[PDB]
């Protein structure tokens, strides 16, 4: 794994051309993230 | 040390993680490649993740990053799609886990639209999709994603395509 910026606990990946996108998020540590929820689902043919 | 609650669908709690589930699928550039092809998902089960020990762990690490960042822990709930979303929910997020191929560097990624994290429950670009089908559109298997208390801290802000 690598290491966080300096100075830096986690990098931001803030989208810069698709206007819908929402933000995507990195951390380097393991014990910076918790899984609160495990969700089973499916996707759904569109009608 | 972890059990598993399964939430009740007239559960406000239910009902708040099925909504963020719902309400962050978008259009993905690859034309649904990758996720296949939605707008958004039968929600199966939502199931609660207990570990006393892997939640210690966390909320140590959390005051440490909060204490280096005038109290803040700049914490968000995010979703994560893995092939390891068992070893996850049983062992914790570690170096096993990281994206050493990401655009970030290797680390351990998570998103805000669930559609996004979707991609990768099969494998990086979806692999060869569902284990019985080998369709990355499955309509018919089960899925998993987590969605996972994450402490951001200080966060180095990229600007990216
Ligand atoms: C260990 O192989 C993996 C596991 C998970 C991911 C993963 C899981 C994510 O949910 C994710 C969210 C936004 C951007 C990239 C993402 O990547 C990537 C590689
Ligand atoms: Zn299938």
């Amino acid at each position: 794994m690598a290491h966080s910026p300096p100075g830096h606990h986690s990098v931001t990946g803030r989208p810069s051309v698709n206007g819908l996108a929402l933000a995507e998020y990195v951390i380097y540590r393991g014990e910076q993230a918790y899984p609160e929820y495990l969700i089973t689902y499916q996707i759904m043919r569109p009608e | 040390g972890t059990i598993l609650i399964d939430l009740s669908p007239d559960d406000k709690e239910f009902q708040s993680v099925e909504e963020e589930m719902q309400s962050t699928v978008r259009e993905h550039r690859d034309g649904g490649h990758a996720g296949g092809i939605f707008n958004r998902y039968n929600i199966l089960k939502i199931q609660k993740v207990c570990n006393k020990k892997l939640w210690e762990r966390y909320t140590h690490r959390r005051k440490e990053v909060s204490e280096e960042n005038h109290n803040h822990a700049n914490e968000r709930m995010l979703f994560h799609g893995s092939p390891f979303v068992n070893a996850i929910i049983h062992k914790g997020f570690d170096e096993r886990h990281a994206y050493i191929g990401g655009m970030f560097g290797a680390g351990i990624y998570f998103a805000e639209n669930s559609s996004k994290s979707n991609q990768y429950v099969y494998g990086i670009g979806g692999g060869t999709g569902c284990p019985v089908h080998k369709d990355r559109s499955c309509y018919i298997c089960h899925r998993q994603l987590l969605f996972c208390r994450v402490t951001l801290g200080k966060s180095f802000l990229q600007f990216s395509a």
